[PDB]
Parts: C-alpha cells; sequence; structure tokens
C-alpha cells in the first residue's frame, strides 16, 4: 500500500515547480534520494567539506522543521 | 585443431581483473596501463583480442559484463574515481559486410569522491543496475530506468560502510523466487546488506563473522535448486557461509567450512555457473577446485599449480 | 532398414549422383563423409547448400554465407578445391535448390546471389533485403523463382529479367508458419504444395487459381521434409519436427510406419533420407521395400 500512498501524495499537484512542494511531500516524513542529489548539486553550484558536514547535520535531524533547516 | 596455451594479455602494467561474458566465449581484462582489452574466443580455439582502448586516466581495477539481453555492455572501475559504461558497436550497411566495431562510452559516473575498488552489474531480472564501492566507503547503486537510454544512469542509492579494502558481490538468484541482497567485504569486520519491502533502501540484515586478514575477495554462489544461499570469501583463509532466511528479523548464517591449505593469502574466489564448484587461488600459486559433500561440507576435488 | 548410427548428429545426406555421402553440423570439424565409407572429409564452415555437382564435382554453401566447392575424385580419393566465396547471405542460405546453369538458392535475409557454373564471378544478385527468414526456394520455370520468407511468404519472383521486385505472391489466409516445406511437382513444373507446420498439408495450384487447394493437419510438430520417389510422384511420406515419417501413401495410407521414435532427420534425396527441424542422427538403406 506504500506505492498507493506515494501515488496519492503525488496526486495533490500543489504547484509547478517547487522545492516547497518537495517539502510538502516530505510531510509524510519520507524523502526520495533524488531530492538529496539535487540538493547536493545545488550546494556544489572548503565547499565540499561544508557539504560533507552539512549533509551529516541533515542526517542527524529527521524531525519536522529540521529537514527544512537542513535543506536551507 | 585446438590448443590451450599461455597467451600475452598485451598489457604493459599489471592485470587487476579478468571477467568472462555470459556465454563464456568473451573475456574482458583491465590493468593498471589504463586500458581494457576484450578477447574473442575464435571457433578455431585460440583467444584473440577483439579490441583494446584507453578507458581511464588512472589504473583500472575492476570490470564486469552486463546481461546479454540489455546488449554488449562492459562497466569499468578506476582509481580516477570514475566508473564508465561502454557499449560495443558494430555497423553493417543493409548489405553484406560494412560493419565496424569499436569501444564507446555510454556514460561516466563522477559521483564517487574517491578511488573505486569494485563495480558489479546486478542480476538481469532487476534491470540494468550496478553497484560500486570506493575509498569513500560509500556503496552506490546506479540504475538505467529506461533500458532504451543506455546513457540515462540514475543514482538509485547510497549507503555508508567503513574505510580500506573493498569487494562487492550481488545475489545472482533470479527474482520472483528470491529477494535482492548484496555482500560487501572491506578490510576487520564486514557487514553485508539486503533490500527492504517498500522503504526501497538497503538494510543490514546480518554480518559474516570470523573473517581473518584483509578481505581480498568475496563471491555469492548461484542458488540453483537450493533454498539456502552460499557466499565464499577469500580472506588469507577460505571461508564458506550458508545464509538461510526464515520467518521482525529474517536472517541466519552458518559457517560451512574454513580452508587454509593455501598457507597464505587467498586472492581470488570464484564460483561455477551452476554454483556446484568453488575455486580458490593464492600465494602458493595453486588453484583449488571444491565440491560440496552430501553432508554439505566442502572437499577439495583437485589442485592446479603454476610457476 | 539398417540404421548405421555413426555418432554424429547428422545435418545432411543424399542419394548418389547404395551410393551416397553425408554431411553434418555440430562439431569442431564440420563433418561430411562419403559413403562402407569412401571420403570422410573435414572442413571448417557449415553445410547449407549441398549438391554433388558431378561424380567428382561437389558444391556446398556454408553458414557465413560461405560457399565451398570441391571435386570428389573417388578414384584417387582426392577433392579438388573447386570454389570459395566469403559472404553470400553473414547468414546461411535457408534452402537450396538447383537452376539451369545456376543454383536456385535463397537465404534468410534474402541475398539471392547467383553463383553459377564457372561463375566464380558472382554476377547476378537480387539483393532484396528479405526481412523474414526466406527458407523457401526453388526453380519453377528457370529462372522463375519464388522467395518464401518465414511468414511462409511465398512471393513468386524472377531472376531472368531484372529489377528486384517479385513477380507474384502465394500466401495462406493467415500467415501462421515460417518457411520449411514446399513441393514442386515432378509431374509438372507448375504444380506445388505447401508443406507446413501443423503437419500442414496445403496445395498450391499455380495454373488453376491460387487458393489453398489443401488445408490438412496430420503430423505433430513443424514441417520437417519428405521423400518423394524420384520417379513415382505419388508415393511419398510425411514427417514432423521430431522426425516421425508417416507413410503418407499418396501413391495409392499414413501410419506410424517409419523406423521412428527418434530425434530429427538430415536431408532429402531418395532413389534415402529426409530432414527434420533439428537435423539429427538416423539412417536407412532399403528404400524400395
Amino acid at each position: 500500500f506504500s506505492s498507493f500512498p506515494s501515488s496519492m501524495d503525488p496526486y495533490p499537484d500543489v504547484r509547478s515547480p517547487r522545492l516547497f512542494p518537495s517539502s510538502h511531500a516530505k510531510r509524510t516524513s519520507s524523502m526520495g534520494l533524488l531530492q538529496s542529489k539535487f540538493a547536493s548539486p545545488s550546494i556544489s553550484r572548503a565547499q565540499g567539506s561544508h557539504s560533507p558536514r552539512i549533509l551529516p547535520v541533515t542526517p542527524w535531524s529527521v524531525p519536522a522543521p529540521l529537514a527544512p533547516t537542513f535543506v536551507i | 585443431m585446438f590448443v590451450a596455451r599461455s597467451i600475452a594479455a598485451d598489457h604493459k602494467d599489471l592485470i587487476h581483473d579478468v571477467s568472462f561474458d555470459f556465454h563464456g566465449r568473451r573475456m574482458a581484462t583491465c590493468s593498471s596501463d589504463q586500458s581494457v582489452k576484450v578477447w574473442d574466443k575464435s571457433e578455431n580455439g585460440n583467444w584473440h583480442c577483439t579490441a583494446s582502448w584507453k578507458t581511464h586516466s588512472g589504473s583500472v581495477w575492476r570490470v564486469t559484463w552486463a546481461h546479454p539481453e540489455f546488449g554488449q555492455v562492459l562497466a569499468s572501475c578506476s582509481f580516477d574515481r570514475t566508473a564508465a559504461v561502454w557499449e560495443e558497436i558494430v555497423g553493417e550497411s543493409n548489405d553484406k559486410l560494412r560493419g565496424q566495431s569499436h569501444w564507446v562510452k555510454r556514460t561516466t559516473l563522477v559521483d564517487s569522491r574517491t578511488s573505486v575498488t569494485d563495480v558489479k552489474f546486478a542480476p538481469k531480472h532487476m534491470g540494468l543496475m550496478l553497484a560500486t564501492c570506493s575509498a569513500d566507503g560509500v556503496v552506490r547503486i546506479y540504475e538505467a530506468p529506461d533500458v532504451m537510454n543506455l546513457s540515462q544512469w540514475s543514482l538509485q542509492h547510497e549507503i555508508s560502510c567503513k574505510l580500506s579494502c573493498s569487494c562487492i558481490s550481488w545475489n545472482p538468484s533470479s527474482s520472483r523466487a528470491h529477494s535482492p541482497m548484496i555482500a560487501v567485504g572491506s578490510d576487520g569486520k564486514v557487514q553485508i546488506y539486503e533490500y527492504n519491502e517498500n522503504t526501497r533502501k538497503y538494510a543490514k540484515a546480518e554480518t559474516l563473522m570470523s573473517v581473518s586478514d584483509p578481505v581480498h575477495d568475496i563471491a555469492f554462489a548461484p542458488n540453483l535448486g537450493r533454498s539456502f544461499h552460499i557466499l565464499a570469501v577469500a580472506t588469507k583463509d577460505v571461508r564458506i557461509f550458508t545464509m538461510k532466511p526464515l520467518r521482525v528479523t529474517k536472517f541466519e548464517i552458518h559457517t560451512v567450512a574454513q580452508f587454509d591449505n593455501h598457507n597464505s593469502q587467498v586472492w581470488r574466489v570464484s564460483w561455477n555457473i551452476t554454483g556446484t564448484v568453488l575455486a580458490s587461488s593464492g600465494d602458493d600459486g595453486t588453484v583449488r577446485l571444491w565440491k560440496a559433500n552430501y553432508m554439505d561440507n566442502w572437499k577439495c576435488i583437485g589442485v592446479l599449480k603454476g610457476d | 532398414f539398417a540404421a548405421k548410427f555413426v555418432s554424429h548428429k547428422i545435418s545432411r545426406t543424399r542419394w548418389r549422383p547404395d551410393v551416397f555421402a553425408t554431411g553434418s553440423w555440430d562439431n569442431e570439424e564440420n563433418k561430411v563423409c562419403v559413403w562402407k565409407q569412401l571420403c570422410d572429409i573435414k572442413h571448417p564452415g557449415d553445410v547449407m547448400d549441398m549438391q554433388f555437382l558431378d561424380k567428382e564435382r561437389i558444391v556446398t554453401g556454408s553458414s557465413t554465407g560461405t560457399v565451398t566447392i570441391f571435386r570428389h575424385h573417388e578414384n584417387n580419393q582426392t577433392l579438388s578445391v573447386n570454389q570459395r566465396w566469403e559472404q553470400a547471405h553473414r547468414a546461411p542460405c535457408t534452402a537450396i535448390v538447383c537452376s539451369s546453369p545456376e543454383i536456385v538458392s535463397v537465404g534468410e535475409d534474402g541475398r539471392i546471389n547467383c553463383f553459377r557454373a564457372e561463375s566464380r564471378d558472382v554476377l547476378r544478385t537480387i539483393d532484396d533485403a528479405d526481412s523474414s527468414t526466406m527458407h523457401g526456394v526453388t526453380f519453377l520455370r528457370t529462372t522463375e523463382i519464388l522467395t518464401v520468407n518465414s511468414v511462409g511468404q511465398l512471393k513468386l519472383w524472377d531472376l531472368r529479367k531484372q529489377g528486384n521486385d517479385p513477380t507474384q505472391i502465394f500466401s495462406v489466409t493467415g500467415e501462421r508458419v515460417p518457411l520449411h516445406c514446399v513441393d514442386r511437382h515432378p509431374n509438372q513444373q507448375h504444380v506445388v504444395a505447401t508443406g507446413g507446420q501443423d503437419g500442414m498439408l496445403c496445395i498450391w495450384d499455380v495454373r488453376h487459381g491460387k487458393m489453398p487447394m489443401s488445408l490438412l493437419n496430420a503430423h505433430e510438430a513443424e514441417m520437417w521434409e519428405v521423400h518423394f520417389h524420384p520417379s513415382n510422384p505419388d508415393h511419398l511420406f510425411t514427417c514432423s519436427e521430431d522426425g516421425s515419417l508417416w507413410h503418407w501413401d499418396a501413391s495409392a495410407e499414413i501410419t506410424n510406419l517409419l523406423p521412428s521414435s527418434t530425434l530429427s532427420v538430415n536431408s532429402l534425396d531418395v532413389l534415402l533420407v529426409c530432414g527434420t527441424d533439428a537435423e539429427a542422427i538416423y539412417v536407412t538403406r532399403r528404400l524400395f521395400s
């Protein structure tokens, strides 16, 4: 039923195109890796070290309002 | 007429890996000379090299062949921190002849921040999928989500390990019958991995204990006609582990056998196509073939030597 | 019926131009012997086209579009290496028949390439890129031809005029089978019959319309081959792809009357053997009884 739930989540179609809608998706508390890769690419766009430490920090917190902060 | 004789690889520097295709007719080699050679076993029995090209900037540790349904694809692995996918190309004009074959790059995987030890294609049922493990100690899985786009390689997953040696080996079990899982042997404690239901993430089901020395090699055996699974490690000792799922947790290991008759490092461990025979090689310069007993103990059938 | 099994999953054998020879795939040395055995020769490259072009001369088309010819001087037991060709079809020819001054050949991709007698120069070529495997081939009124693709696609073509189009087309309503069997009558150079995959008995009237003059399924698997009598047109017998020749007594019956219950059969000429789908090992020696 997880796939069905994912489909339902994708069914909302809140707006095009948003990382804020990506956060609306993380509302379920489950985040796809692709998003993480995109975030890493954005970070890339000492910096590498920060990403390594920033990514670790994001990993440390999975709680609501933490992922948003980690993403920021 | 047929003869098996020693043949020169044509590699200036040392040869890290040799791999057979699906048929067993073709061989791929890689070395520290930065070149990949592909051999054709002619119908006249002599191996002749099909092609050799400069794949990478730095030494090429590992190579592998994908399933022949996808096409002629070889993946390579280097100290340059890249993996490359290559597709064999033959062109023939809608007329007899006119076909030309040369190595080509489908894609590059830059994501590994450090020198990569190994690369392996997953089983054919899964799709184009491969795993790689590096000095960053991060196992990465890449998929081609479109079979048609051989350049479209997405990064499916990333997991953390430890730091030093590395080897990978997928479960070759056909899926429908079994679930995907993969053993990683680095350096020393080594922990394998399985795949979760719809988390779609790799979990650590269990670990292979009793490992001695650095883990030179690991391979999973084809589970054809057997419920249980077998993995052999060439440490500086040979070990065989039996995995059984049963049914939270759903894994068990037993250690089938240990074998030190090499008296030294076991560099390579390889399995038969059926999983019937295991092989081991080491610093004694001896290659041992193994059979399973009725008791499920392993016995050495015989030993090849060389000097 | 004597079955001198000689341990080679034989691809071909034919009546002497008692007298005979044989040819086989499925080994390192491509296997072909004469005859109690005359000239058991090895060669590299398969046997797709097979016609002993004299008591000496003997031609053979091989798997890579290759075509080997030699001359079996049985007196000195020596074979003069008559002719060689690299890329005919590189698939093999998927049938072989004879034409006046040339072989009525065809191949799977359809490279209708005409080697002819002393035409080491391959002059003529209808290089129509036949998509399905053309395995139906004969001279009808040479050079009246008909390429039959593996949609059973009996398109009547030409080679004496030019242009790569086919002259006509014979087909069943559905196009179910791939090409294995046809039947050009010795009674008439126009009369034919499509032997197909269901033990499928079809008959092709050229001169009288072109409908399915027959549709009758008797044998189990796909169309193997037959042995007509080389002067008795009516007497023949029909198999299917396991090899089981039912005594399709059109001289007058058909039953379980072969030396049957084996694997497949090799090639057809009888005055004696036939050919099934998997081309396997069998023998016979009493072909008038």
